[PDB]
RNA sequence: UUGGCACCUCGAUGUCGGCUCAUCGCAUCCUGGGGCUGUAGUCGGUCCCAAGGGUUGGGCUGUUCGCCCAUUAAAGCGGUACGCGAGCUGGGUUCAGAACGUCGUGAGACAGUUCGGUCCCUAUCCGUCGUGGGCGUAGGAAAUUUGAGAGGAGCUGUCCUUAGUACGAGAGGACCGGGAUGGACAUACCUCUGGUGUACCAGUUGUCGUGCCAACGGCAUAGCUGGGUAGCUAUGUGUGGACGGGAUAAGUGCUGAAAGCAUCUAAGCAUGAAGCCCCCCUCAAGAUGAGAUUUCCCAACUUCGGUUAUAAGAUCCCUCAAAGAUGAUGAGGUUAAUAGGUUCGAGGUGGAAGCAUGGUGACAUGUGGAGCUGACGAAUACUAAUCGAUCGAAGACUUAAU
RNA sequence: UAAGGAACUCGGCAAAAUGACCCCGUAACUUCGGGAGAAGGGGUGCUCUUUAGGGUCCCAGAAGAGCCGCAGUGAA
């Protein structure tokens, strides 16, 4: 593990896949911080292999990723998500803190695409 | 010989000149420097006083222990030195250090194989008496409501009462320690390491204090 | 590797072994001081393990004597080792042979590259 | 040995077949032997043509070893099974014959008649 | 185990000394003039501009 | 211990024995020091000092007791509601059922036996194990320390030599010394041998999905299985109980009288234990008796006679781990390497996708120890530790000295 | 889960081990029905070849050659 959340391992890395999938469509969302601070790690070795772009990475990406339309979230990947960062190298997402928010008090921060 | 001061950098092993394995501790000893030499006349005890590491200088807004302050930093120049991290006091050597800074170097235990090694953590959380202080734990042959628990804390209306030094759970390690009669195997120029034979007290990273051996 | 372990085990490496692969057969010439006289004992098996690291990589040979397994384990740089050979190379999917220490016939030889 | 019910694999020439742990020689409290130890055993199987016959006390040395011993060097050597030998009122052995490769250092001056009647030590 | 006997309101006041909470570690945002969180963006209309 | 009384408790004080966990006495089992011996020596007996540590694993039984097997230096005897059920078990016994022997006409009872059978609790206050915050320690701070006191440890074997010597007709066989390696126990650690390793690698069964072949994903205990990095660990790897100083117990004495002699004692002077106080390891100035040393900061406004804020310094807040319930304590905050990513390695697995070739096909071979990789080492600011705010001194009075 | 293995304990309680199908094979005893699934052993994947069946595309088989892995009722 790297740090657990409330979920087991198999919902853990099911969450994980949901939240990388909804930042690259969206490309900013609203979530708590330390689900941001976990989607920081994932998102970011997905980008890596939009920028390698070889045929394995297309295949070593799929199998993170979900399936849903927009293009589909692979398409965005290796098109738009990954020819604005060829320049850049790490640090592709920023996190903000907004607040605690009513009901649980939880940290509720957002995080984009930089 | 005289003390030195040292991180703790990891376990490894050589192979003694007869075939042997020899299990090895890599404490690498550097920037060691004479800040002080307490006298009987001035305090009551004679000792010295040395440096360890070096820390950077003073600045004027520091969110950090990474730069001296200004009582510490004026402590320092009074030997002619840089500001030094884990200042410490060597009692039980002969005074001919300066209390002008001179350097305290690996090379002064060549001569000197048996030491000791004092180290100043462990390191584990709030622990049970069955891993604290090595209790044992109840039966599951018959329905037993017993295994990690600690046992009966005293006797019956006739004590009323529990007697310090009860053993019970309560943080464990962390503690300063002392292991005897070690041996160093190799002192290292140009790395400032010095090996010690077995293993000394603390996490990596850590400060050890290695001396001449009192037996 | 945090090299300042290194270059202080750097000069107890030993370059004279060959390179080898668990499942191959290899020849093992031991010194041995048995009561003050030197021999070279030969120890010839198969590699079944080889666990690494640098100064303290080892490896351990397995050979059958008298109908009872052996097994030996060595540590690479040891100055005991005069010399090392490698009799035959084995064809062998995975990285530990431990399956080999319950097969006793000829369902516990491995084939040949 | 490790629960003083360990079932041995007698390695001689000598009646027993296989004996079991009663008692491990040596200090008030000790709780395990290895290879040059001596145990006090007890024969639970006897070759129909010996001359030790099962159900009685006798002594033996360990001889082969699971868990096997570690060198000065840092070489080790562990073994397939348990194995003893049964010995007289001193060193050496019951049977004029022992099997199997004895372990390499049970000479120390005591079991010079064990390792020299040994196929491999 | 029940309590043997009844807390007093002296036990019981020195008993809640320490429970309460503390001022927000508020800062206020050079763009909205109002009172914001440090190290959070500004709640009123603004930005970070970190 | 078996009793005797009937003083506390019947608006209720749970009964064995064992497990877990101890603490105390000495009327001492082992080890240490001695006097006498019907003490030749190696072993013994019996008394005196001594409580520092140690004082086993099984068979039978509910067993406490006891007998036996194998050891051990030794397998001590007692107190603490026969320690201990807000800690545990509940076999036994004191529930209801039902059967045997015996007693009763009977319902039913035991001088007994046999099969079975719901053991409750979110701890207030004292007590104990850890940890923080307020104030004090006559200015405000940063580090380094003395040690009044307190705690810990304290065990023993077996071989070799002096020496087959002293002793004894022989058989046998030493004290006082000198070395070596163990048993149990304690503590530190993870290089080695092993254990685990639910965000590492791979192989493989059923079924559903990405439109289809190839390649992947979900679910089936992590579907299962063979290994496995960092961290946490023992069975693993290191170390320890060494050497010594002072005063003594029982004992042994030197000079010596009371008592012309004798006498260790009345004066004086010695010697003498694993025990007592030091030496060894840890805590410790709330030690209100509040200690010491080095360093740093030290003007403006008043008549307040005092105030102010700010200085040295520390927090709020944020990035974390060597630390950890939380905090606290440590590494850092742009004048930056603290974490995440990204590039490069170590270790792990075991030779990928795609293509090409050889096969009817399952498959095999080549490029390429390839390609994947959580925690481990190095470097780089790309992203985020922005801006900012709070707390914090002007040093009382006597007397001696200069 | 190393090494051992019931040493635990009132007591192998609890857990682990066996478990599917097809073949051999199978004891004392007996009320002649049984015991008996006694006990104890062997096989099991995929591909390709040949090859009498059966129902009316469906169901059941023999044998031979070969491929793979640690493992073939590969999970429940």
């Amino acid at each position: 593990g790297y740090r657990k959340l409330g979920r087991t391992s198999d919902q853990r890395k099911a969450m994980l896949r949901d939240l990388a999938t909804s930042l690259i469509i969206s490309e900013r969302i609203e979530t708590t911080e330390a689900r941001a601070k976990e989607v920081r790690s994932v998102v970011e070795k997905l980008i890596t292999l939009g920028k390698k772009g070889d045929l394995a990475s297309r295949r070593n990406a799929a199998k993170t990723l979900r399936n849903v339309e927009i293009q589909t979230a692979l398409q965005k990947l290796f098109g738009e998500i990954a020819e604005r960062y060829t320049e850049r190298q790490g640090g592709y997402t920023r996190i903000l803190k907004q607040g605690p928010r009513r009901g649980d008090g939880a940290e509720s921060v957002i995080i984009e695409l930089v | 010989t005289k003390g030195i001061l040292g991180r703790k950098i990891g376990m490894t092993q050589v192979f003694g000149e007869n075939g042997e394995l020899i299990p090895v501790t890599v404490v690498e000893a550097k920037e060691n420097v004479v800040l002080q030499k307490k006298t009987v006349e001035v305090d009551g005890y004679n000792a010295i006083q040395v440096g360890f590491e070096d820390k950077k200088a003073y600045k004027k807004d520091a969110k950090s222990n990474k730069y001296a302050n200004k009582p510490a930093e004026g402590h320092a120049k009074k030997a002619d030195a840089a500001p030094k991290r884990f200042i410490r006091e060597f009692r039980n050597v002969d005074v001919d250090a300066y209390e002008v800074g001179q350097e305290v170097s690996v090379d002064t235990f060549v001569a000197g194989d048996v030491i000791d090694v004092t180290g100043v953590s462990k390191g584990k959380g709030f622990q049970g008496a069955i891993k604290r202080h090595g209790q044992s734990r109840g039966p599951m042959s018959h329905g037993s409501h017993f295994h990690r628990a600690p046992g009966s804390v005293g006797m019956a209306s006739d004590a009323s009462r529990v007697f310090k030094g009860q053993k019970m759970p309560g943080r464990m390690g962390g503690n300063t320690v002392t292991v005897q009669n070690l041996e160093v195997v190799q002192v290292d120029t140009e790395n400032k390491v010095i090996l010690v034979k077995g293993n000394v007290p603390g996490p990596k990273k850590g400060l050890v204090e290695i001396r001449t051996s009192i037996k | 590797n945090h090299k300042l372990i290194e270059a202080v085990t750097k000069s107890q490496l030993r370059t004279d072994l060959p390179s080898f692969r668990p499942g191959d057969t290899l020849r093992v010439h031991v010194r041995i001081i048995e009561g003050t006289r030197e021999r070279i004992q030969v120890f010839e098996g198969v590699v079944i393990k080889r666990r690494g690291g640098g100064v303290s990589e080892t490896f351990t040979v397995r050979k059958i004597s008298s109908g009872v397994g052996v097994e030996r384990t060595f540590p690479l740089h040891t100055p005991k080792i005069e010399k090392i050979e490698v009799k035959r190379r084995g064809k062998v999917r995975r990285a530990k042979l431990y399956y080999l220490r319950s097969l006793r016939g000829k369902a516990a030889r491995i084939q040949e590259i | 040995m490790i629960q003083q019910e360990t079932r041995l694999k007698v390695a001689d020439n000598s009646g027993a077949r296989e004996v079991l742990t009663i008692k491990v020689l040596g200090g008030s409290g000790r709780k395990t032997a290895n290879i040059g130890d001596v145990i006090v055993c007890t024969v639970k199987n006897a070759t129909p043509g010996g001359v030790v016959k099962k159900g009685d006390v006798v002594k033996a040395v360990i001889v082969r070893t699971k868990s096997g011993v570690r060198r000065n060097d840092g070489s080790y050597i562990k073994f397939d099974e348990n194995a003893c030998v049964i010995i007289r009122d001193d060193k050496g052995p019951r049977g004029t014959r022992i099997f199997g490769p004895v372990a390499r250092e049970l000479r120390e001056g005591n079991f010079m008649k064990i390792v020299s009647l040994a196929p491999e030590v | 185990a029940v309590p043997k006997r009844r807390t007093s309101k002296t036990r019981k006041n020195k008993r809640r000394t320490h429970f309460k909470i503390s001022v927000p570690g508020m800062t206020e945002c050079p763009n909205c003039g109002e009172y914001k969180l440090s190290h959070r963006v500004c709640k009123n209309c603004g930005s970070y501009n970190g």
